């Protein structure tokens, strides 16, 4: 039946507050707040169940709907993009990489690399970081150059300006 | 209007000529360096915040100012296609 | 000040009640106000009684009686101004009494189930669905009767049709093919005529010969003689037409639905279809349809008078039966409570249909309440009238005068039922009959033209729905206020007369005069004036009786000075026209504007926030004032005060001004000193010139209001804080956002800055992986939440007046699922008189501010004072509205008498008048020049010599004696200002009313430089801090095509919307001064061929030598 | 244009305007000569006669009651001629004086509206447009394709040079002028992508697939799509 | 790399209709719930219509652009940003044929 | 040319990019280069409405 | 010709027919969706009912049942038309119809592109302006020639660079 | 026609 697959419990689950939520309104004249959806239904329900619950059975929007005056109108117009970069970030990843570049190039291949190949290349373990030599001279490098890079990043302020 | 228009219309064979010269011109202006123009002497483009637009202003407007003069030549194939790129990349320096 | 209005016309009643329609309508649609025991019972208690009695007997076991005792609603859940902070639906609760039968002994009576919720309405007239006030629009269509007429394909004769309304119910027509048929249709296949009245029992001989002796047409009557001869033999005969393969027998069954209940209407037993028969044909009608089923035997009063009447008009001049179907006695008008009666009487159908499954479901006697009742289908119904039917509309509230027009304007378009849109052009012209009954002026400039009406003057819908009017009695030669509020109908058996007749009193004074017997202008003598016209006004629309000189100005631009009132925005400072017609003080009144006093008394306290009168009486009240309220547009609704404290109040004298209200008086827009001549170009086309001066004086300025929103959302990434914490930058900026969180009162709000913030959390646990160097790298400051915060849309704001936080929902506030709290912010600002902006007089001139002058060098007159506004002439003559040119003079005078008048819609002020004030404002233009020492200039005199030669001043005579004739031609000399010379010619000037016109959102001049794309289509796409792209359509492609801009037009369909890497690099190059790429394809194309690909069409591009090439750059190859 | 009541002649504006681009039925129309010759009428009660005739042959027109005719019993009537008051069909005359005759009647009796109300344009346009009115011809003497068949005016002018001039191989291909109305005249043309664009899109492609046609991009809207 | 000169429509051949595709849509679930991902193998797969995440794979194992272009071994993925999801054709195999209605029921039925 | 008057006719803006589309633009798309219609060899930009009223008193 | 009976249906792209986030916890998806799964459905129930055993009239009443599937999301509407559930007595829309609905007779029915570099306001008579120029409110000059500014503004001192000029003027 | 009366029709 639906877009979204539910589990047969969520379904039986849903049925029932629909079904408890008619016998509500056949008292209170007041469309049931969910705290007596909660009690009715009975051992663990609570209002943050019921909403929840009321939002998985809301079923999807039609992409493509007549929108405001019926005229010619799709739904699906409206909608923003929200993976691809828009032009102020193709132009932001290319200072960001183009001036990341420089700096890594121009630093110790030693521990530079080894954080920025082990938080940039893959995901990355200050011991496991560095190849044979210890975490003495990791921390040693990686505050030292960290450091230099950004001190002397903060004469020829270029970087200052966050990025993002 | 806009300077000798009319000279300008009567160089070209075709409007549409006179349009696509002008526009590859530009093109090259920029591209090769700008100072590719044959014009800089004794009188040539100007802007007046300061007069400087003898560096990057309007690029078309500069192909026209040239082409009105008798220097550049526009031929359906005057120069043989991809060695032209080359020896402009030569002889014009900053790119 | 003073007020002088010109040459009366005897006015014999005052105007009704304007907002008359929407309120009493909503009266006798739901009868709260009085209990069962009065007896006006249609609407909602008809609709009532129309579907309780529910019988249902037999399938297994029935016999059910459902009955209905009293409808009664009471107490509001909550108040109108709660329901519009919060966002409520304004309803009363609706509880009526309901008991159960059984054909076993007891009857269970459970007394109330709250089924529907069902809306009130406002004072003024206007609902409160959901935030918004909204308004119910009326509408027409064919009334239901039974009429006549001609063929179209077959020039021959004329057919009859007989229209039963509701649409379940038959409609039958009568057509005669002699060669050897008749045809009789009800749904749709034909039948012989008389096969019915055989039925019924009319026989071959008694209907013949009575019917049609006088009428051949009987032949064809008894011809099938064989069928003829059996009577309830017929009836099954019949039965056996009709196709399914149904069973002979079915003893009285369906003769029963064309008989007395269903199909046939129960619209009111006497005036609601009886009245299109006795008057057009067949004169009886008791019960309401063709009905009986007391003894099996049916009688039918109305199949034998249509063909009666067929035979009629058909043969002769029995009167002439031809039914122009315009004519308003057959075109209805539906008013507020019809409309909901509908909606309700649907809903409770909808609820009867339930219920009659749950007779059967139930168990044994206990099913009064549950069993029978569920309000879900009632309330649906209902709800879904007032929130989604195409006829409830937002109230335009821009100014007062504009609700009260969207309170009564007829729409065509509507249930679908009446007239969709195909077709028009008969229904969109005006109708002879629409005369007093609705303006020929109001109708909307554009597709949507004569569908769309607002109603006259004193037009009123009769009880049900027949624009009918007002006109006195003139019996003989003697006129008479008794007035008759006469149906469309009726109207045309009476020759009516025209108010303008000269009159003593009662007496009728020229021998030849104007009256119009039906649609057509007679000239008529006095002693055939049956019926004379109450007055010209009620002739249009309030709307339109609102111009001054409506008489000189030509009925097509007098509709754009009806909609332009309507588009009128309250001015801080408001001023009523310098000239009126009458009913700017009733238009205030009848709308709900100003506050005014019910019975007299003394005044206690005047606040800025109350004015608590203290009435004789002996009884005080406290009449809170809605200080700044926001309109659904955007205008600003204070009432302020203008009585001061202790005073004396008259029994319904302002204590307080509407929005757009002077004194009492509607006034929307400032009268202004107007020179009317050329400028450099300033006013070229239709452009205005303005004066500084304008601007100095606080004049046109409005003050606007909008609500910025924003919700707390509850994310899986977890939920949205709100707080003054704004992750990334400055404190600079949290300046403002005093209280934690929030923005403080009175702060000054440009565009872009924090209106409030929040805060949501990005990418999963690690989001950039070369960023988080960055990070450890510069400065470690984690707080992985993002900025999502409510800011200044480009465009601007003003100042903040109120805010509105609403968390989750502890008040009797529903919050929507998900939503974790809202954030209003009511922000306001003056919009000051610019260049950008659009004033126009109430004639139609319209047009745009062009420059602002200073008063340094514009247009002087001799006597320092300087003119306000330049109007161009030239857009006079084409135009036809002279009463501008009219107004402007009165106006002349009226500045120099310091005097104020109203001159009617066409009797008012007349030339001579006029010419006569301006006389007496030369004495005070000129006559203190004289005393105050001075004579005439050089250049004074000069104009003169140029005004001889042209034509307007009698040579000979004095210049002081030459400019009186000068002026009283309205017009004065005039210097320039920039160079003190005199303009070559006088020149007019004068007291011209001037409003200035709404700014739409489309007003933000949109410029766009890059911005957010489409999901799907890869457009550029309007956003919340950028603009949003304009539209390249096929005409403005041609355009281009047309030129040989080959290049610019590639560059609109790749590089600027859809070349996906065209856009981009597009912008790095220009960033870097270096040349846009030459385009991509466009994922326009792309959609296509994919979309294509999805049929099973297979499109593929080739190449020089017929060989693939590839637009999909590389993500379709499975190499 | 107008409307069936009495007698209700010509068709004005725009609507006329209509008539004429897409070659119709005025309702009103005026039986042209379709033989150049000499006028002949009668006086028989019910419907009247006109008969043209040459030392070769003659030939009779009905002409009905509201016929208003033009000519008199005596002289010359040249093909395509107006023998009736009003209006004529582009195909009749097409087919009566030829392409030559139809194209400078539309032309003039379109811009016979223009003119009357005040617009002054030059005959070029709607020269270009009338011209693809009749860019399509139908065939009777085949080589290639079978008979019936409408296609492509110049597009035969190939294969009949080139099967003349060089040895016919055996085949003169012998066509007929085809007028259509503008209107037809596109939603029929080469490249389907432009028969996409205007309404029957469904059939454009289904026709253009089977058939697996090849879009050589000429014109601008089938080439700005892409 | 060429000039694109001429473009054409013709019929999709059942093998043509496979050779543009990638996988089979073999269910019906478009989007489970408690994880916003292409579910089974359905209507959305990143596996079949392709990488819903820019340049990283499904589970996490690869995750960046330099190996652009191997495919992931637990959960199927090949990447380039969205789009070549957003390009990318999947196809059903019906159990007993039917037909186009676009060659069916047009005015001539091109098959009747 | 653009039938407008100024009772609120608003006018969109475009922007030509390269130095083609902006060469072409100018050259041949500019007002003043384009002075006599293609409908009539008849100016287009004839005096209007105050200009003659101007120039013939 | 074989061809033209349809035995392996293609299924146009995912982020052609997408799934998203609206607001709250709704999710808004493209109708062909409901018509894939439809097929989906019904040529596996198929399936299924070949293996498990086949009574005839069964085999056929969803052979059919399919075969209205696949038009579907061809095209719907030329026979039948498709509805997912009460709310929206709306044709589900389909692959034919959005094509067509792209060049089809209507106004513009859904035919134009938006440009990226555009704007408009109102306008008003500029008398001294010569033939040649117009004049255009610099507010808008600056989003319009935004990127082409940006640089200039590199070119001298007001800003170091792209990002910061970009700031400078937010 | 409507495929719900053919099939009806055909196993009832
Ligand atoms: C199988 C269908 C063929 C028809 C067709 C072109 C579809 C194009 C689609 C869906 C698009 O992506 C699309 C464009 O590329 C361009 C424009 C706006 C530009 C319009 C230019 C029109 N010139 C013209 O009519 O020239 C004579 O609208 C669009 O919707
Ligand atoms: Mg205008
Ligand atoms: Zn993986």
């Amino acid at each position: 039946a639906r877009t979204i697959r539910i589990p047969v419990h969520m379904v039986e689950t849903i049925n029932k507050l629909s079904r408890t939520a008619r016998q509500l309104q056949q008292e209170l004249g007041r469309e049931p707040t969910y705290e007596e959806i909660a009690e009715a239904m009975g051992p663990g329900w609570d209002a943050k169940r019921v909403e929840e619950t009321l939002k998985i059975a809301q079923e999807p929007v039609s992409l493509e709907t007549p929108i405001g005056d019926e005229k010619d109108s799709f739904y699906g117009d409206f909608i923003p993009d929200e993976h691809l970069p828009s032009p102020v970030d193709a132009a932001t990843q290319s200072l960001l990489s183009e001036e990341l570049e420089k700096a890594l190039s121009k630093l110790s291949e030693r521990e530079a690399m080894v954080l920025k190949l082990r938080k940039g290349l893959i995901d990355g373990e200050e011991v496991g970081a560095f190849f044979g030599v210890t975490r003495e001279r990791i921390r040693q490098i990686e505050n030292k150059a960290l450091r230099k890079l950004k001190y002397h990043e903060s004469r020829t302020r270029k970087l200052r300006d966050f990025l993002d | 209007a806009e300077p000798g228009i009319d000279k300008l219309f009567g160089m070209v064979d075709s409007k549409y000529r006179l349009t696509v010269v002008v526009a590859k011109r530009a093109q090259q202006l920029l591209r090769h360096g700008f100072k590719n123009t044959v014009l800089e002497p004794e009188e040539r483009p100007k802007m007046q915040t300061l007069e400087g637009l003898f560096d990057d202003p309007n690029a078309v407007t500069w192909a026209m100012k040239e082409l009105l003069t008798g220097r550049l030549v526009f031929g359906e194939n005057l120069v043989p296609e991809d060695r032209l790129q080359k020896e402009m990349e030569r002889l014009y320096p900053v790119e | 000040m003073e007020i002088k209005r010109f040459g009366r016309i005897r006015e014999v009643i005052p105007l009704p009640p304007l907002t008359e329609i929407q309120v009493e309508s909503y009266r006798r649609a739901l009868q709260a106000d009085v209990p069962p025991e009065k007896r006006e019972n249609v609407g909602i208690q008809a609709a009532f009684r129309e579907t309780f009695p529910i019988e249902e007997e037999d399938k297994g076991k029935g016999g059910l009686v459902l009955d209905f005792l009293e409808y009664r609603l009471g107490e509001p859940p909550f108040p109108q101004d709660e329901c519009r902070e919060k966002d409520l639906t304004y309803q009363a609760p609706l509880y009526a009494r309901l008991q159960l039968i059984h054909k076993d002994t007891g009857l269970i009576k459970e007394d109330e189930v709250f089924l529907g919720h069902i809306p009130l309405m406002t004072e003024d007239g206007s609902f409160i669905i959901n935030g918004a006030d909204r308004v119910i629009v009326s509408q027409i269509h064919r009334s239901p009767g039974v009429y006549f007429t001609p063929d179209p394909a077959r020039p021959g004769r004329y057919i009859a049709s007989i229209i039963p309304l509701p649409k379940r119910g038959p409609w039958i027509d009568l057509e005669v093919e002699p060669n050897g048929v008749v045809s009789m249709k009800v749904n749709k296949r034909k039948f012989p005529l008389v096969l019915l009245l055989r039925v019924l029992g009319y026989d071959q001989e008694t209907l013949a010969r009575e019917l049609g002796a006088y009428g051949e047409l009987v032949q064809g009557l008894m011809d099938e003689s064989v069928f003829a001869m059996r009577p309830e033999e017929a009836l099954i005969r019949l039965f056996t037409l009709l196709r399914p393969g149904d069973p002979p027998k079915r003893d009285k069954a369906v003769a029963y639905v064309y008989g007395l209940i269903a199909d046939p209407r129960r619209y009111d037993l006497g005036e609601a279809g009886r009245y299109k028969a006795e008057e057009k044909l067949g004169i009886r009608l008791s019960g309401r349809t063709l009905a009986r089923f007391e003894d099996g035997e049916f009688k039918d009063e109305v199949f034998l008078p249509t063909l009666r009447y067929l035979f009629a008009l058909t043969a002769g001049v029995p009167g002439h039966e031809v039914d122009d179907i315009d004519h308003l006695g057959n075109r209805r008008i539906r008013t507020v409570g019809e409309l909901m009666t509908d909606q309700f009487r649907v809903g409770l159908a909808r609820l009867a249909r339930g219920v009659r499954e749950r007779m059967l479901m139930g168990s044994e006697d206990s099913l009064t309440p549950a069993k029978l009742v569920n309000s879900r289908p009632l309330e649906a119904a209902i709800r879904e009238f007032f929130s989604r039917s195409q006829l409830s509309q937002f109230k335009d509230e821009t100014n007062p005068l504009s609700s009260l027009r969207h309170k009564r304007r007829i729409s065509a378009l509507g249930p679908g039922g009446l007239t969709r849109e195909r077709a028009g052009f008969d229904v969109r012209d005006v109708h002879r009959t629409h005369y007093g009954r609705i303006c020929p002026v109001e109708t909307p400039e554009g597709a949507n033209i004569g569908l769309i009406t607002s109603l006259a003057a004193y037009a009123r819908v009769d009880e049900l729905g027949f624009i009918r009017t007002p006109y006195r009695r003139v019996v003989g030669g003697v006129v008479t206020d008794e007035v008759v509020y006469m149906t469309a109908t009726e109207e045309d058996r009476y020759t009516i007369a025209q108010a303008n007749t000269p009159l003593e009193g009662n007496r009728i004074a020229a021998e030849r005069v104007v009256a119009r017997r039906k649609g057509e202008p007679v000239i008529v003598s006095p002693e055939e004036v049956e019926f004379m016209d109450v007055s010209p006004k009620q002739v249009f629309s309030v709307n339109t009786n609102l111009i001054p000189f409506l008489e000189h100005d030509d009925a097509n631009r007098a509709l754009m000075g009806s909609n332009m009132q309507t588009q009128a925005v309250p001015l801080i400072r408001a001023q009523a026209p310098v000239v009126m017609t009458g009913l700017e003080e009733r238009v205030v009144r009848d709308s709900l504007a100003a506050l005014y006093a019910e019975e007299d008394g003394e005044v206690a306290k005047v606040d800025g926030n109350r004015i608590v009168v203290r009435y004789e009486d002996g009884r005080l009240v406290e009449y809170p004032l809605r200080r700044f309220y926001r309109s659904n547009q955007g205008t600003a609704l204070d009432q302020r005060p203008r009585v001061v404290v202790g005073q004396r109040v008259r029994k319904g004298d302002l204590l307080a001004d509407g929005p757009a209200s002077e004194n009492g008086f509607l006034a929307l827009g400032q009268n202004v000193l107007v020179a009317i001549m050329p400028f450099d170009g300033y006013n070229f086309e239709d452009a205005i010139v303005i004066s500084e001066e304008l601007l100095k004086r606080d004049f046109y300025t409005s003050i606007h209001i909008e609500r910025y929103e924003i919700e707390a959302r509850d994310t899986k990434l977890g939920p949205e804080r709100i707080t003054r914490d704004i992750p990334h930058l400055s404190e600079a900026a949290l300046r403002d956002l005093d209280e934690e969180g929030v923005v403080r009162i009175g702060a000054e709000v440009k565009p872009g800055d924090i209106l409030v913030g929040r805060t949501s959390f990005k990418g999963e646990s690690e989001p950039t992986p070369e960023e988080r160097l960055l990070r450890s790298i510069f400065g470690e400051k984690a707080r992985d939440v993002k900025d999502t915060s409510l800011r200044v849309p480009p465009g601007e704001g003003g100042i903040v007046v109120r805010t509105v936080r609403l968390r989750r929902g502890d008040p009797g506030v529903e919050l929507k699922p998900g939503v974790r709290e809202v954030v209003r912010v009511y922000v306001a600002q003056k919009r000051k008189l610019q260049v950008g902006d659009k004033l126009a007089n109430r004639h139609g001139n319209k047009g745009v501010v062009a420059k602002i002058l200073p008063v340094e060098d514009m247009p002087h007159l001799p006597d320092g004072t300087p003119v306000d506004v330049i109007l161009n002439p030239l857009g006079v003559p084409s135009r036809m509205n002279l009463g501008q040119i009219l107004e402007t003079h009165l106006g002349l005078a009226g500045y120099f008498l310091g005097q104020r008048y109203i001159s009617p819609i066409f009797d008012g002020a007349k030339e001579p008048e006029i010419k006569e004030l301006l006389a007496q404002a030369f004495e005070v233009y000129f006559g203190k020049r004289k005393g105050e020492g001075f004579g005439v200039d050089k250049r004074e005199v000069e104009v003169l010599r140029r005004a001889e030669k042209l034509g307007l001043v009698t040579p000979g005579k004095t210049p002081e004696e030459q400019l009186k004739e000068l002026f009283l031609q309205g017009k004065v000399v005039l210097y320039d200002g920039r160079t003190g010379e005199p303009i070559e010619g006088p020149i007019v000037v004068g007291q011209m009313f001037i409003m200035k016109l709404y700014h739409m959102v489309e007003d933000k001049m949109h410029a766009r430089s890059t911005g957010p794309y489409s999901l799907i289509t890869q457009q550029p796409l309007g956003g919340k801090a950028q603009f949003g792209g304009q539209r390249f359509g096929e005409m403005e492609v041609w355009a281009l095509e047309a030129y040989g801009a080959a290049h610019t037009l590639q560059e609109m369909l790749t590089l600027k919307s859809d070349d996906i890497e065209g856009r981009n690099a597009a912008y790095e190059a220009i960033i870097k001064g270096e040349d846009v790429p030459e385009p991509s394809v466009p994922e326009s194309f792309r959609v296509l061929v994919k979309e294509l690909q999805a049929l099973a069409l297979d499109v593929q591009t080739l190449d020089e030598k017929d060989n693939p090439v590839d637009i999909f750059e590389g993500l379709a190859s499975k190499r | 244009t107008g409307g069936v009541a009495g007698a209700a002649d010509i068709t004005q504006g725009l609507p006329r305007v209509i008539e004429l681009f897409e070659a119709r039925r005025p309702k009103a129309k005026a039986v042209i000569s379709e033989i150049d010759g000499v006028v002949r009428i009668e006086e028989t009660e019910e419907k009247l006669s006109v008969f043209v005739e040459s030392e070769g042959f003659s030939k009779e027109y009905k002409l009905p009651k509201e016929a208003r005719l033009l000519v008199k019993d005596g002289d010359y009537v040249e093909a395509g001629q107006p023998l009736t008051r009003g209006a004529i069909d582009p195909h009749q005359l097409l087919e009566a004086k030829g392409p030559e005759a139809v194209e400078r009647y539309l032309v003039e009796e379109i811009q016979k509206v223009y003119r009357a109300q005040g617009v002054k344009l030059h005959d070029k346009h709607i020269e270009i447009v009338v011209r693809q009115m009749m860019k399509y011809v139908e065939v009777t003497d085949p080589g290639d394709s079978r008979l019936l068949e409408g296609q492509v005016l110049e597009k035969w002018d190939v294969e009949a040079l080139n099967e003349r001039l060089i040895a016919e191989g055996k085949t003169p291909v012998a066509w007929k002028p085809l007028l259509m109305g503008v209107t037809k005249s596109a939603l029929s043309t080469k490249s389907w992508l432009s028969a996409a664009s205007f309404q029957n899109t469904t059939h454009v492609l289904t026709e253009a697939a089977i058939a697996g046609k090849k879009d050589e991009l000429i014109g601008l809207k089938e080439n700005v799509i892409l | 790399k060429k000039e694109v000169r001429k473009v054409r429509i013709a019929l999709a051949s059942p093998e043509k209709i496979r050779s543009w595709s990638y996988g089979e849509v073999e269910k019906p679930e478009t989007i489970n719930y408690r994880t916003l991902k292409p579910e089974r193998d359905g209507l959305f797969d990143e596996r079949i219509f392709g990488p819903i995440k820019d340049y990283e794979c499904a589970c996490g194992k690869y995750k960046r652009q330099r190996f652009e272009g191997k495919v992931c071994e637990r959960c199927g993925v090949e990447v380039t940003k969205s789009i070549v999801r957003r390009y990318r054709m999947g196809h059903i195999e019906l159990a007993t044929p039917a037909a186009h209605i676009w060659f069916v029921k047009d005015v001539p039925s091109k098959i009747g | 040319a653009f039938n407008a008057d100024f009772d609120g006719d608003q006018m969109a803006v475009h922007v030509p990019l390269s130095s083609f589309a902006q060469a072409e633009a100018r050259i041949q798309m500019l007002s003043a280069h384009n002075l006599l219609s293609p409908a009539s060899g008849e100016p287009l930009a004839k005096p209007s409405r105050d200009i003659i009223l101007g120039l013939y008193y | 010709p074989e061809w033209m009976i349809l035995e392996a249906v293609p299924v146009l792209p995912p982020d052609l027919r997408p799934m998203v986030q609206v607001d709250g916890g709704r999710f808004a998806t493209s109708d062909l969706n409901d018509l894939y799964r439809r097929l989906i459905n019904r040529n596996n129930r198929l399936k299924k009912l070949l293996a498990q055993g086949a009574p005839e009239i069964i085999i056929r009443n969803e052979k059919r049942m399919l075969q209205e599937a696949v038009d579907a999301l061809l095209d719907n509407g030329r026979r039948g038309a498709p509805v997912t559930n009460p709310g929206s007595d709306r044709p589900l829309r389909s692959l034919t119809d959005i094509l067509s609905g792209k060049q089809g007779r209507f106004r513009q029915n859904l035919l134009g592109k938006r440009v990226d570099y555009s704007g408009r306001s109102v306008i008003v008579v500029g008398p001294q302006l010569k033939l040649h120029q117009c004049g255009l409110p610099k507010r808008m000059a600056l989003e319009l020639f935004k990127p082409f500014l940006l640089k200039k503004m590199e070119e001298k001192g007001i800003a170091p660079n792209v990002k910061a000029a970009r700031r400078m003027l937010e | 026609k409507i495929s719900t009366s053919d099939p009806v029709r055909q196993y009832l």
